[PDB]
Formats: C-alpha cells, sequence, structure tokens
RNA sequence: GAUGUGUGCU
DNA sequence: TCTGAATCTCTTCCAGCACACATCAGGACG
DNA sequence: CGTCCTTTCGGAAGAGATTCAGA
C-alpha cells in the first residue's frame, strides 16, 4: 500500500528525479523480467518501485550500475 | 460521460466533442498551465500526443496497454501538420530544421 | 528529430516544389456518383487516391500495386491519407499582392519602397498608375500618375519609357530596387540628418532592409506568381443529412479565385481591350486577398447568410484558431465528466468514481487483463464481454483500478490545484463522490458543479500523477506559505461544539482518569460533552534530539477537548485542543502539526480530524431556528432616537442654519451610529445571552445561539451577516455609488418594505453584474501573466550575484501594513546582514532565511535586510535557485528545473476574482524621530521649518527599528525635532492643505525687485480686509510688459546690499510665479521663515492591477527631473512653458516643455536632483526605472500591486510579483555600439547583450552601454525571441508577417513552443530530457 | 464538419 | 518655410463548459 | 435533370496622416 511518497522525495531528493527513476524501475519490473526486490502485498509495479527507493535499495546509480553488470555479463555470455 | 476511445475529427484528428457524439473532455489550455506548474512534463505530453492528435502513436498506445505494456512511442499532434500546411498555404515557407 | 523551426517568404520555385501538381478547373467534387474531378480542387491524381490503395478508375485494388501510377487516370496507388499533405497550385495570370505584407500596417510593401499605403493600394487596384525606369525625362522612380496625368505623359513623352499598374507594376519596381546601395543611402542619411522622426523612421526602414539582406529573401516574393492550395482532407466537403454536401469557405475561396484566373488567361488569349482586362485583373486581386486574409479589405465578402466566409488568415488567429483551440489546448481520451457529491467517508486521497465511468475510462486495461488470464481469446471477445457487463470484469476492474490514480480536474483551472490526482474507489452511482478537503483548493461546492476524470496512461504518467499531482501532497499553496487542507464550515462547527464548555453539566466535578474515560462516560450518557472535569492525560514532547518524552499531568478540562485528545497525534502539546476551536484555531493546530511531526501525520490528522467533526456535528444537531435571531429589544428606542434627531436636523434646515450637504453628512453620520448602536446592542445579546444557574446562584457564559455558534467559529458567518439578520440592514447605496439619507431600518428576520427592498437590489444586482463582468477581465489577466511569463524555469542552482533588493517592513503611516518577517522570509540573502553589535557578522551571505533566522533578526532588531530578488538574477534564459528562495509549497529550496513563471502567473491571476472592478502628523507611538534629507531652517516662533519636499518623518521605536513614516510638505512648522523623545498622541507637524508659502529662510528687509503696479502686479485689493494685496497676474490675464519682467523678492540687509545664502555665492533672489499674493507691504521687517508670497491651488481593483502589469502611462503623469541641479524657466510659456535644469559641473542640454495645468512643486531658485517630483500625480513606471534605476522600478511594481491585494485580504507572496516584473523588463535599448554589432537604436534582448559584453570582456575589446527597457506584459510577449509563443499568444498575422520577412527562427526553448510542437516541456521530468538533449549537441 | 443564434451551468 | 508635438483613422481582444435549432449555391436557361 | 454563373451604448498601443507654429 502506498500513499505519501515523502520518504521517497527523501532519499532521491528532487521528486522529478524520483519519477524518473521510480519509472525506470517500474518499466524493468513490468516489461522486463525483473522480479521486485520487496515482498509486494499486490500492489502495482509503481507502487513497489516507489516502495524499493523508500526501503534504499535503489536509486539512480544503484539503477545504472545493476544495468551495467547485467549489459557486461550478457556481452560475456555472448562470445 | 466517459470515453476510452471513439470517433476522431476529420481535418484535425482529434477526439469529437459533446455526449451525443462519443467526444472526450477538452484538456484546455487553462490545464495545460496546471500541469506545467506541478512539472508534470510526461502526463502532458501524453495528454497532448497520444490520447489526441498524434494519429501514429496512438494506435500503438492502445496496442500496448492491450498488451501488458504501459509506454507510448510519442510523434507529432496532426493537428501541428495541419497549422504547417495551412500557413504554407499563404504565401509563407515554414518548416523544421536539424 | 528537428530542433529549430525556420519561417520565411515563398518563392514562386518553392511554391511549385511544394506542389503535386496544378489545379486548372474551379469544380469540386461531380455532384454525380461521387468522386472528385480532373483538375479540379478535389482531384486524385494531383493530390491522392480517395480510396486506400485503390486507384480511382478501379484498375487496382491491391497492396501488391503500391507504386506504380496508374495510365487512365494518373492516380497513384498509396495511402488515402496523402490527400492531407500533398498540396497543388494556381498559376496566376497576371501577379497578385499578398494581403498580409500590403496592410499589416506597418505595411512591408509600402516601406521597403517609401511609398505611402494609400499610393500602393491604389496602384495595385488599378486606380492609377506608377512610374518605373523614368530614364531621361522629368518623372522619377516612385511617382504616381493618374488617367489623365498617363495621358498627358504619352502625350509629351510617349517613348519606350513605361508606367503600369497593378501588382505587376509594384513587383518591378520590388525587383528593379537593389538592397544594398539602398542601405547605404539611408545609413549615410541617418548619419547626416538630425530629424528625431526621421531618425526613427529611417533606423526602422534600415532594420528591415538589413533583414532583407541577412535572410534568404528577396524584395520582389512578396507578389505572389503561384499561389498554392491546401490539401483536400483539410478542407473537406463533408456530407451534410441528403445528397447535398456541407459548404467550406476555403472551397468557395478557391472556387472564386480560380473563377477569375481563368476568365483573366481567357480574356489574354483573347487580345480583350485594356479596360475589361484591367477590371477582371482587379477582381483577381481582390480574390486573392479574400481568400488569404478575408475582411482586411474594406468589405468582407459573404458566402451565404450574409455572414463573412472563414479565410485561410481565419484560421490560423483568433480564439477559434489552430493555436489556442487545436494545439495549447485539445479534446482528450480516456476522460470523463460527471457531477460532483460529498463523500465524506473518503480519506485524502481517495475520490469516488461511478462504476459505470470506470468501466468506460479503463476499457483497453480491461481487455489487457481479459486476453491475459485466459477468459477471453481475442479482442471482440473481450469487447463483448465487457458490452455485456458480465459478473467478472467487475473484479478485472476493481484490480485495474487498484493503485492507478485518475486526474480530477474542475472547469476554472485558475491555479494549479485545480488538477489533482486520486486514488478512484469504485460506487454505485453516476456522481463523482470528492473528498470535503480538497473542495476548498478546487473552489468546489456541491450545487451543481461538475468535474472531468483523466486517466494517466503511461507508467511516467502514473508516477507524476501520484508523487506530483496527489492531493496528499498538495497541502501547502504554491501562492503563499498558506496551508489549503484546512476545515470548513461543518468539520469546525462539530469541533467548535465538541471543545466548548457549559457552566453546568451531568457530570462536572469528576475527575477522569484518561481520554478514553472521557469518551466512555460521553457515550453512556453519564456526562455531557461541555463538561468542566480534570483529565489526567499525557503528552509527548520531541524538545530531545528527535526523540518524544511524554509527561503525565491532571489537566482541567472539558469532556469534549479530552474526547479529542484521542485523535491528535503524539509531538503536539495539549494546549492546542485545551480551547474552544474555531476555524482558525484548528487550521492552526494543523499548521503546527506539519511543522513539528511532517507529512504524514498531517495527512492522517486531516482525516481523523474531518470524521470527528462530522459526528460531532451531527450528534450536536446544530440546527438554525427563527427564534434564534435575536432582535435587541433597545432596536426600537435607537431608531426612534435617530428619527428624532433627523427630524431635528430637518427643522434645522428649514430654519437656514445648515446648508443641502452638511445636512446630508449629519443625517448620514446619525443614523450610521444609530447602525452601529444596533449592531452592539445586537451582538451583546447574541454573545452573552445564556445565563445558567452555576449550582451556586447564577452566573453568564458565552451563548449557545446556534446562528451565534456558526459565526463565532467561522464555520458560516461573519459580523456584517449576523447584523443584517438580527440588528438592522443599513444604508445602502444607489447604483452611482451615492448613500441614500434613509437607510434600510429593517431587517430579514422581520420583513422589508415593497420599497426598502427595492432599494436593496440596486447594490444587491451591482455586485452581481460586477462578479459577471469580473470574470472575463480576470480571464484575460492570468492567460496573459502565463504568456509573458511562462518560460521562466529554475535553471541553474547558483549565479553568484551580489546584487539584490533591501527588503524593509511596509509602512503607510499607520500600522505595519506587512513585517519583515513574512517579507524576508525563505529568501536567500544578498549580503551579510550586520547585527547592532555593529562590525560583527550576523548571518552568512548565501543562507536560507528560514523560520529559526527570521526569529533571530527579530530578536537583533533589524529592519533591513538585503535580500536575492528574482529580477536580479545574472542568468541567462532561466532563474538560479538561490535568486528565488523557497518553494512555498515545499519546505525546501526551490527544485532545479521547475516553472515558476507559470506559478507566479497562477499565483497572481487567481485571486482576480475577489478583486472589485468598479492636515497635521499625529506620532500614534512612543519613540525618537527623525527626519529624511534634512533641509530646514528655525523661525522666529522657535520651531522649525522644512525647505524640501522629499522628506520623510520616521517614529523610531527605542530598540532603532523604524515604526512609523509620514510625508512632510513644503514650508511645514514642526512641533519637535530630530533625536527628540516624543510622546505618543501630539501633532509634530502642521501646515495647511491649500495655501502654498514660498517661505524664507532668515531675516531681513524686503524689496519688491521688479514689481510695479500695472506692470506684474495687478490692482486686486482684498476687500474683506482691505490690505493691499500685491497680486502678479497670471500669463493670460497680465499685460505684454510683465512677461518679459520676472518679479522677484530679493531679501536685503539695513543697507540695502545683497544678503548671502549661507554655503553658496548667490544671494537670496526668490522669484515668484502666477497667483502668488503678497499680504507684506514694502519696507516691512521680515521674519525667518514667512509666507512672503501664498498660492492657492485612484482606482485600486482588477483594472489597477492589469495597468500596473502592462505598465500603461496615467493621464496626470508626475514629472520628474531628468537631471541634477539647479532649475529655472526659459522662454516665457512657448504654448507649453519650458523648464531648464542645469547641472553643477556637466553641460546643460536638457530641457522639458510642461503645461500650465499641472503646478509646479519646485519654485526657480531650488536645486533638484534627478527623480525628483518636478509635478504631482501617480508616476509611470518608465521614468522610475530610467531614472531611480530597476530595483526602484520593482519595488515600486510589487508595492502597487501588494497593496491592491492586501486591501482585499489576498495573501500573494512577492517572489511571483518580482518574477513577473523580471519577465517584464527583457529588452534593452542601446546607447553606443562599441566592439559589440548592435545596431545604435536597435531594441535588442537583455540576455544577449550580457552574454555578448560578457565575452568581450574576457577579450581586450570593451563592450556596449545599454538603457534598460520596460514593456507591458502584453508587449513583452509579443516582442519575445521565439515567433511560435507571440503567434500563439495574440496577433497571430501581425507575428507571422515579421517572422517572415525577417526569416525568423524558433529554438523551441520555452514551455509553450515545445506543448505547441508536441515534445517535453523543460520544465519538470522534461528539464532532464532537455539537459540530456543539449548536451548531446 | 463549419458558422451563427439562443438558453443554461460553472 | 522644414520641422517635433498634438490630433486623426484603423487593428485587436474581451474565462472556460456541456445542449437545442438552422444553414449549408440555387436560379434559371437549356 | 445538366449545367453555367454572380450599420451606429468600447478602450488602449500604434501606425499613418495632417496640422501648427516656429525659425
Ligand atoms: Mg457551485
Ligand atoms: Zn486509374
Ligand atoms: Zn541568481
Amino acid at each position: 500500500a502506498r500513499v505519501t511518497v515523502q520518504d521517497a522525495v527523501e532519499k532521491i531528493g528532487n521528486r522529478f528525479d524520483l519519477v524518473l527513476v521510480a519509472a525506470r524501475r517500474a518499466r524493468q519490473m513490468q516489461v522486463g523480467g525483473k522480479d521486485p526486490l520487496v515482498p509486494e502485498e499486490n500492489d502495482k509495479t509503481t507502487v513497489i518501485a516507489l516502495r524499493e527507493i523508500e526501503e534504499g535499495l535503489i536509486n539512480n546509480q544503484i539503477l545504472d550500475v545493476r544495468e551495467r553488470q547485467e549489459q557486461q555479463e550478457q556481452e560475456a555470455a555472448e562470445l | 460521460h466517459a470515453r476510452s476511445t471513439g470517433s476522431y475529427s476529420l481535418v484535425t484528428q482529434q477526439p469529437l466533442g459533446g455526449k451525443a457524439q462519443f467526444g472526450g473532455q477538452r484538456f484546455g489550455e487553462m490545464e495545460v498551465w496546471a500541469l506545467e506548474a506541478y512539472g508534470a512534463a510526461y502526463t502532458l505530453q501524453e495528454m497532448l500526443t497520444v490520447k489526441s492528435d498524434d494519429v501514429n502513436g496512438r494506435t500503438k498506445m492502445y496496442k500496448n496497454i492491450v498488451d501488458g505494456n504501459h509506454q507510448m512511442e510519442p510523434g507529432m499532434p496532426e493537428s501541428f501538420n495541419v497549422l504547417l500546411k495551412e500557413i504554407r498555404s499563404l504565401g509563407i515557407n515554414i518548416e523544421l530544421e536539424d | 528529430e528537428f530542433d529549430a523551426i525556420k519561417i520565411a517568404l515563398a518563392s514562386p520555385d518553392m511554391i511549385r516544389s511544394w506542389s503535386f501538381g496544378e489545379v486548372k478547373k474551379p469544380e469540386t467534387i461531380n455532384y454525380r456518383t461521387f468522386k472528385p474531378e480532373r483538375d479540379g480542387l478535389f482531384c486524385a491524381r494531383i493530390f491522392g487516391p480517395v480510396k486506400d490503395y485503390e486507384c480511382l478508375c478501379g484498375k487496382y485494388k491491391r497492396l501488391k500495386h503500391r507504386g506504380v501510377i496508374c495510365e487512365k487516370c494518373g492516380v497513384e496507388v498509396t495511402q488515402t491519407k496523402v490527400r492531407r499533405e500533398r498540396m497543388g497550385h494556381i498559376e496566376l495570370a497576371s501577379p497578385t499582392a499578398h494581403i498580409w505584407f500590403l496592410k499589416s500596417l506597418p505595411s512591408r510593401i509600402g516601406l521597403l519602397l517609401d511609398m505611402p499605403l494609400r499610393d500602393i493600394e491604389r496602384v495595385l487596384y488599378f486606380e492609377s498608375y506608377v512610374v518605373i525606369e523614368g530614364g531621361m525625362t522629368n518623372l522619377e522612380r516612385q511617382q504616381i500618375l493618374t488617367e489623365e496625368q498617363y495621358l498627358d505623359a504619352l502625350e509629351e513623352f510617349g517613348d519606350e519609357f513605361d508606367a503600369k499598374m497593378g501588382a505587376e507594376a509594384i513587383q518591378a519596381l520590388l525587383k528593379s530596387m537593389d538592397l544594398e546601395q539602398e542601405c547605404e543611402q539611408l545609413r549615410e542619411e541617418l548619419n547626416e540628418t538630425n530629424s528625431e522622426t526621421k531618425r526613427k523612421k529611417l533606423t526602422k526602414r534600415i532594420k528591415l532592409l538589413e533583414a532583407f539582406v541577412q535572410s534568404g529573401n528577396k524584395p520582389e516574393w512578396m507578389i505572389l506568381t503561384v499561389l498554392p492550395v491546401l490539401p483536400p482532407d483539410l478542407r473537406p466537403l463533408v456530407p451534410l443529412d441528403g445528397g447535398r454536401f456541407a459548404t467550406s469557405d476555403l472551397n468557395d475561396l478557391y472556387r472564386r479565385v480560380i473563377n477569375r484566373n481563368n476568365r483573366l488567361k481567357r480574356l489574354l488569349d483573347l487580345a480583350a481591350p485594356d479596360i475589361i482586362v484591367r477590371n477582371e485583373k482587379r477582381m483577381l486581386q481582390e480574390a486573392v486577398d479574400a481568400l488569404l486574409d478575408n475582411g482586411r479589405r474594406g468589405r468582407a465578402i459573404t458566402g451565404s447568410n450574409k455572414r463573412p466566409l472563414k479565410s485561410l488568415a481565419d484560421m490560423i488567429k483568433g480564439k477559434q484558431g489552430r493555436f489556442r483551440q487545436n494545439l495549447l489546448g485539445k479534446r482528450v481520451d480516456y476522460s470523463g465528466r460527471s457531477v460532483i457529491t460529498v463523500g465524506p467517508y473518503l480519506r485524502l486521497h481517495q475520490c469516488g468514481l461511478p462504476k459505470k465511468m470506470a468501466l468506460e475510462l479503463f476499457k483497453p486495461f480491461i481487455y489487457g487483463k481479459l486476453e491475459l488470464r485466459g477468459l477471453a481469446t481475442t479482442i471482440k471477445a473481450a469487447k463483448k464481454m465487457v458490452e455485456r457487463e458480465e459478473a467478472v470484469v467487475w473484479d478485472i476492474l476493481d484490480e485495474v483500478i487498484r493503485e492507478h490514480p485518475v486526474l480530477l480536474n474542475r472547469a476554472p483551472t485558475l491555479h494549479r490545484l485545480g488538477i489533482q490526482a486520486f486514488e478512484p474507489v469504485l460506487i454505485e452511482g453516476k456522481a463523482i463522490q470528492l473528498h470535503p478537503l480538497v473542495c476548498a483548493a478546487y473552489n468546489a461546492d456541491f450545487d451543481g458543479d461538475q468535474m472531468a476524470v483523466h486517466v494517466p496512461l503511461t507508467l511516467e504518467a502514473q508516477l507524476e500523477a501520484r508523487a506530483l499531482m496527489m492531493s496528499t501532497n498538495n497541502i501547502l499553496s504554491p501562492a503563499n506559505g498558506e496551508p489549503i487542507i484546512v476545515p470548513s464550515q461543518d468539520v469546525v462547527l462539530g469541533l467548535y461544539y465538541m471543545t466548548r464548555d457549559c457552566v453546568n453539566a451531568k457530570g462536572e466535578g469528576m475527575v477522569l482518569t484518561g481520554p478514553k474515560e472521557a469518551e466512555r462516560l460521553y457515550r453512556s450518557g453519564l456526562a455531557s460533552l461541555h463538561a468542566r472535569v480534570k483529565v489526567r492525560i499525557t503528552e509527548y514532547e520531541k524538545d530531545a534530539n528527535g526523540e518524544l518524552v511524554a509527561k503525565t499531568s491532571l489537566k482541567d478540562t472539558t469532556v469534549g477537548r479530552a474526547i479529542l485528545w484521542m485523535i491528535v497525534p503524539k509531538g503536539l502539546p495539549y494546549s492546542i485542543v485545551n480551547q474552544a476551536l474555531g476555524k482558525k484555531a484548528i487550521s492552526k493546530m494543523l499548521n503546527t502539526c506539519y511543522r513539528i511531526l511532517g507529512l504524514k501525520p498531517t495527512v492522517i490528522f486531516a482525516d481523523q480530524i474531518m470524521y470527528t467533526g462530522f459526528a460531532y456535528a451531527a450528534r450536536s444537531g446544530a440546527s438554525v431556528g427563527i427564534d434564534d435571531m435575536v432582535i435587541p429589544e433597545k432596536k426600537h428606542e435607537i431608531i426612534s432616537e435617530a428619527e428624532a434627531e433627523v427630524a431635528e436636523i430637518q427643522e434645522q434646515f428649514q430654519s437656514g442654519l445648515v446648508t443641502a450637504g452638511e445636512r446630508y453628512n449629519k443625517v448620514i453620520d446619525i443614523w450610521a451610529a444609530a447602525n452601529d448602536r444596533v449592531s452592539k446592542a445586537m451582538m451583546d445579546n447574541l454573545q452573552t445571552e445564556t445565563v445558567i444557574n452555576r449550582d451556586g446562584q447564577e452566573e453568564k457564559q458565552v451563548s449557545f445561539n446556534s446562528i451565534y455558534m456558526m459565526a463565532d467559529s467561522g464555520a458560516r458567518g461573519s459580523a456584517a451577516q449576523i447584523r443584517q439578520l438580527a440588528g438592522m440592514r443599513g444604508l445602502m447605496a444607489k447604483p452611482d455609488g451615492s448613500i441614500i439619507e434613509t437607510p434600510i431600518t429593517a431587517n430579514f428576520r422581520e420583513g422589508l418594505n415593497v420599497l426598502q427592498y427595492f432599494i436593496s437590489t440596486h447594490g444587491a444586482r451591482k455586485g452581481l453584474a460586477d462578479t459577471a463582468l469580473k470574470t472575463a477581465n480576470s480571464g484575460y489577466l492570468t492567460r496573459r501573466l502565463v504568456d509573458v511569463a511562462q518560460d521562466l524555469v529554475v535553471t541553474e542552482d547558483d549565479c553568484g550575484t551580489h546584487e539584490g533588493i533591501m527588503m524593509t517592513p511596509v509602512i503607510e503611516g499607520g500600522d505595519v501594513k506587512e513585517p519583515l518577517r513574512d517579507r524576508v522570509l525563505g529568501r536567500v540573502t544578498a549580503e551579510d546582514v550586520l547585527k547592532p553589535g555593529t562590525a560583527d557578522i550576523l548571518v552568512p551571505r548565501n543562507t536560507l532565511l528560514h523560520e529559526q533566522w527570521c526569529d533571530l533578526l527579530e530578536e537583533n532588531s533589524v529592519d533591513a535586510v538585503k535580500v536575492r530578488s528574482v529580477v536580479s538574477c545574472d542568468t541567462d534564459f532561466g532563474v538560479c535557485a538561490h535568486c528565488y528562495g523557497r518553494d512555498l509549497a515545499r519546505g525546501h529550496i526551490i527544485n532545479k528545473g521547475e516553472a515558476i513563471g507559470v506559478i507566479a502567473a497562477q499565483s497572481i491571476g487567481e485571486p482576480g476574482t475577489q478583486l472589485t472592478m468598479r492636515s497635521s502628523i499625529q506620532v500614534k507611538n512612543k519613540g525618537s524621530i527623525k527626519l529624511s534629507n534634512v533641509k530646514s531652517v528655525v523661525n522666529s516662533s522657535g520651531k522649525l521649518v522644512i525647505t524640501s519636499r522629499n522628506t520623510e518623518l520616521k517614529l523610531i521605536d527605542e530598540f532603532g527599528r523604524t515604526k512609523e513614516s509620514y510625508k512632510v510638505p513644503y514650508g511645514a512648522v514642526l512641533a519637535k525635532g530630530d533625536g527628540e523623545q516624543v510622546a505618543g498622541g501630539e501633532t509634530v507637524a502642521n501646515w495647511d492643505p491649500h495655501t502654498m508659502p514660498v517661505i524664507t529662510e532668515v531675516s531681513g528687509f524686503v524689496r519688491f525687485t521688479d514689481m510695479i503696479d500695472g506692470q506684474t502686479i495687478t490692482r486686486q485689493t482684498d476687500e474683506l480686509t482691505g490690505l493691499s494685496s500685491l497680486v502678479v497676474l497670471d500669463s493670460a490675464e497680465r499685460t505684454a510688459g510683465g512677461k518679459d519682467l520676472r518679479p522677484a523678492l530679493k531679501i536685503v540687509d539695513a543697507q540695502g546690499n545683497d544678503v548671502l545664502i549661507p554655503g553658496t555665492d548667490m544671494p537670496a533672489q526668490y522669484f515668484l510665479p502666477g497667483k502668488a499674493i503678497v499680504q507684506l507691504e514694502d519696507g516691512v521687517q521680515i521674519s525667518s521663515g514667512d509666507t512672503l508670497a501664498r498660492i492657492p491651488q485612484i482606482t485600486g481593483g482588477l483594472p489597477r492591477v492589469a495597468d500596473l502589469f502592462e505598465a500603461r502611462r496615467p493621464k496626470e503623469p508626475a514629472i520628474l527631473a531628468e537631471i541634477s541641479g539647479i532649475v529655472s524657466f526659459g522662454k516665457e510659456t512657448k504654448g507649453k512653458r519650458r523648464l531648464v535644469i542645469t547641472p553643477v559641473d556637466g553641460s546643460d542640454p536638457y530641457e522639458e516643455m510642461i503645461p500650465k495645468w499641472r503646478q509646479l512643486n519646485v519654485f526657480e531658485g531650488e536645486r533638484v536632483e534627478r527623480g525628483d517630483v518636478i509635478s504631482d500625480g501617480p508616476e509611470a513606471p518608465h521614468d522610475i526605472l530610467r531614472l531611480r534605476g530597476v530595483h526602484a522600478v520593482t519595488r515600486y511594481i510589487v508595492n502597487e500591486v501588494q497593496d491592491v491585494y492586501r486591501l482585499q485580504g489576498v495573501k500573494i507572496n512577492d517572489k511571483h510579483i518580482e518574477v513577473i516584473v523580471r519577465q517584464m523588463l527583457r529588452k534593452a535599448t542601446i546607447v553606443n555600439a562599441g566592439s559589440s554589432d548592435f545596431l545604435e537604436g536597435e531594441q535588442v534582448e537583455y540576455s544577449r547583450v550580457k552574454i555578448a559584453n560578457r565575452e568581450l570582456e574576457a577579450n581586450g575589446k570593451v563592450g556596449a552601454t545599454y538603457s534598460r527597457d520596460l514593456l507591458g506584459i502584453t508587449k513583452a510577449s509579443l516582442a519575445t525571441e521565439s515567433f511560435i509563443s507571440a503567434a500563439s499568444f495574440q496577433e497571430t498575422t501581425r507575428v507571422l508577417t515579421e517572422a517572415a520577412v525577417a526569416g525568423k527562427r524558433d529554438e523551441l526553448r520555452g514551455l509553450k513552443e515545445n506543448v505547441i510542437v508536441g515534445r517535453l516541456i523543460p520544465a519538470g521530468t522534461g528539464y532532464a530530457y532537455h539537459q540530456d538533449r543539449m548536451r548531446r549537441r
């Protein structure tokens, strides 16, 4: 469940980068096969992404590092 | 009254008006300022492109929505091309650079 | 895909390049088997196939034949959408002038050829001839000859030289004209000539010619040899009901043009006589002018119903054009509307969507789950399933709707709170249930207004709706730091009734053991909600490092105030509910909860307050009856006394003791006093009515009158309205404004007369017509404000400036209108403020003045803080985040990249509906006295007389802060002096409103220098006193002998020589103006500061704000001194009197004409400074700009418009007005060129000058000096660098013609151009997108 | 489909 | 007797939203 | 049918356009 996004704004201190980071994570959960990093309570992808931002285990830097690591792994497995 | 998709106008490919014609509410000039004040750039873009004039990016959004996806490939509103052609129908050459 | 939009003229080669064919037959669809014609306005071979992937003749019908043009009819097999993209063209038999470039005012054709518009139009419409290539004759290249003159010229000089007419002659003139030679000649003439009107005309001409040379245009392209046509699908022939085809105005205009074009071609093939083909060419010219811009000619042609038909230029401009109807705003899918009801069970983030409306909005979302759960196999199956509304699509809908916010918009979206996103709850019904606490933000009651639901589709749109537009995130207004989630009118009546004390109860001596026992006793009916019990309550406080420590106490409260304590969160003091909570008390309770506990506890608290107010307002049964409006027993006696007094005044008037006006004023005053007495008696009898036995003898208490309770709580009521219900209605005004001298002596409880009710309707309909005509005037103002300031966006984070404005508390002469704390809160300082421990730094240079710093500034008693304002920011095309300050909606600095110029305009324009549309100095308090710009002398009576108009008398407190400010006129006697401790309630300065004196400074003898009776003095002796009054006549009445002789009153010594004025080497020559009566006689000793001679002598509504923001010059502008130094006169009133100012050191080339209507505050013997007033009246905010600076004009605009708003009780922060002022200061004229490439009188943008000068100073060169300009919000929008914003704002034709001739270019950098084009605005998330886009190039 | 008229609601 | 300042015509715009009706070249010669 | 044809209850900026009255 989600009502207020204040803690997420505290973690990503712009509220305009928060929208972009949460949208990126929600599109990862929705279009991609990525699983949520938090036990969902039958929430939608946007609310799960916002909660993961609140719990602290995602931001723009973490998402970029994870994407770069997975791209490197896919390149290595390509041979 | 409510409308998801219906008939669209002829010269400007926008949703029709009123309740008799299965028409959509007019996101007016003053509501655009309210979206600009919030900073809601993506909501505003999907208001004036996808669920409006832009015909090519309007069916792709419908397919995405009934595809499990929520993502738009926006283009140029077909009412701006109407404006370009109506200005070009005067003795005025108006064009897009690169 | 594209990063700029370029507009220019169109060459005939370019127009042929656009076209896919030529239209030659003026015939639309065949009125047959409905197929297009051969070469008509609708044609398959030119524009495209009517059917998709089908040829017109029917030879090809499939996709495999795509690309090959047919042979029978020449129609390529392709999409049918090419009929709205492929243009044609018309080859005009004769050249035709574009109406836009001929009648744009100024005329581009008329200005390019330096010919008047009348001559150009005469030659164009074949009413005369113009001369080309005059040769070796007496006829020049720009001479006009009528028919008889042309016949005479052919008789005398009928050689190969030719003169022509029509657009062909003008095209020949334009083509034979050389641009560069004309530019050189006109630059030389500009350098040579001295006439200023000639100078500006020449520089306008040179600007046009240089713009034509630079751009890839040619002068003769204005004359249309080829005229293009719109594609058919943009001017469709829609089939009406029947075999008929609905009219299209463009098709009629195109057929009209082709008719005359074909007739002209046929006539020119037949070698018809010259007059007939001349008339045919004139008719073709008129047809083309009606096609392009119908109505710009004298009489617009009408197609049918005697109404002008819509041309090409009429569907690009105006409210019904392409810009303001289909591009700036548009109709939107996935949307609906319905009536709104209450639904008080919702939470702050919830709305209630009808179950039949959410199934239509979220229809594709339901499809995408009926096709994913295996409940359907294709789109048709799911479509029919939701069509028949099975019992399985209601749980699919309840899952789609789970956490998908929807926007709720109310039609007059005045500010941004009018669109908020709510989580939907499916309800049975057809009304959109809307939470009660957001109604104040929406300005929405439930008397029948409707809302529109919009559905955010994409993930970014949903997360914007949740993180930016959610009603949870908007509990502070963006206009000021005020809360917007405020309980109103039923929640506050419930909380007022619950938290009140009556001195008796069911249980009043009982001592409770907690709030829960209080609720248990109230619900059981063992105690009253208004008891006076002692409850043992534990309250938490976070005085530690964010840690809550408890304290338990035994407090004397009521049962209701203890029941309410069960909802107040942990952290708030108990003395927040231990009172009688009105509206302000609980608004302040929510405000302190927000600042102590944050946002989430406040959002939880607001719903609890709403529920517990509704419940205990329902439980009270707080009704209203007719016995609740208590008429005073003394109302009849007061009315009778007033009747007796007006009868006495009438008796006095009949005897002739008083005049008509005095009688009227006395009657009005005594009736006002009677109304005040009735109101006071009624209010006392209402407020303290309830007398209740206190378990002893008897006691008074605040009354439980129902109407008084709902007036006291602030729920719904005032003092004026309760006065009109129980007291008397009072004095009513005529429609013009004059008060009727007999008030309404009755009230709504006991009737109104037939005449007393008709009298009320004057002011009843005045205030309804006002609000009817006021909406259309406030909407225009907020639209202009948005379009001026639309594109500021906070772009940088710090600009590093040491400039700013000196924020000081505003003092009008009495109580402080606004303290320093409100004017300086949440803004970044510019310099370190000095504590009165002088030379010790109190605050740093770039700190954010939040509440903690404002309290510290107040403790040290500072009264002037230099702060960083938006108008002084140094960034380009944006505003730094530090030169703006607090967000005012969020509790931090403004985020980089968010549109402050739209928030400013909305915040200023939203309260537009609340504004209307149609002596001696008495020091009030204790303190010291200061005089600004001291210029005074001691009078012989022992006191001071001041000799300068710009003085200010300031009453200072004992701390040192400025508390009162007054203006002291010229020659006013003081009662005390500077630095002397005055007593509150005494007059300090005295003067006369009339009788302007010419008082001296020192004593001596007076000799009437250049004063003899009959020459400059008329013989007009005051008959009342008999003293010979030396009255100098004015300019008109005096003879010619008194004009060249200027009277003077020189103060001499005993020997008759010149008494020297101290401080200078000039004597005391006092020149007298007209109407200066002299009571003193010759040979009289004068006093120190005695009157030698005496001279006897607006709107604050919405129009005032519009005039301030549009910078209109007032009718009688105050005159200001444009240079310092001494002042004198010149020629003897050369029509208007010439005033000459001479500086002490520099030369004196300045001299201004002044009409004798305005009385000069200055005399011939004063040294004036620049910016000081030479007359009286409202200053135009251009003189302030160019004399007193930029900060002076921003302070003037801010103070004036804020006074207008504050008179009506509207709070708007000054950031917004400073933003609009900054957008009003964008142009900057050039003084001298220097090493830059700007023209001399060219008005170019300030940021361009700034960047050019800063890159010149980086090198060894020297920049350019500029004079800052100020334009109104309507002129600063049309003169912006983007021709798309200007075209979509106003005057589309006037902007597009200038942009076309100048070959202008649009970079799409604002907020409106990106909306029009269709890409992301550079304001929110689009700011990050545009930063990436610009960094990629 | 465009315009006009009129009513009404904000 | 050529020139800057004071009058003289003509341009533009005047908040948003639904909903009823009417009119859409038609007159006329061939 | 087929087909051709032709007034008038506004207020500001501003851009001609004239006048004036002055040297
Ligand atoms: Mg209402
Ligand atoms: Zn064919
Ligand atoms: Zn700045």
